[PDB]
């Protein structure tokens, strides 16, 4: 989820976007 | 050398930022 794809890896604007509502 | 990770509460502003007036949902870990 977004810690392990933004915060133990790198992550891309629109993987970050997929996580809103 | 410069950190691109995204951790804890940069990683909850980075949400607030790119959400905008969508919103969202969060679990912090702690």
């Amino acid at each position: 989820g977004i810690v392990e794809q933004c915060c133990t890896s790198i992550c891309s604007l629109y993987q970050l976007e997929n996580y809103c509502n | 050398f410069v950190n691109q990770h995204l951790c804890g509460s940069h990683l909850v502003e980075a949400l607030y930022l790119v959400c905008g007036e969508r919103g969202f949902f969060f679990t912090p870990k702690t």
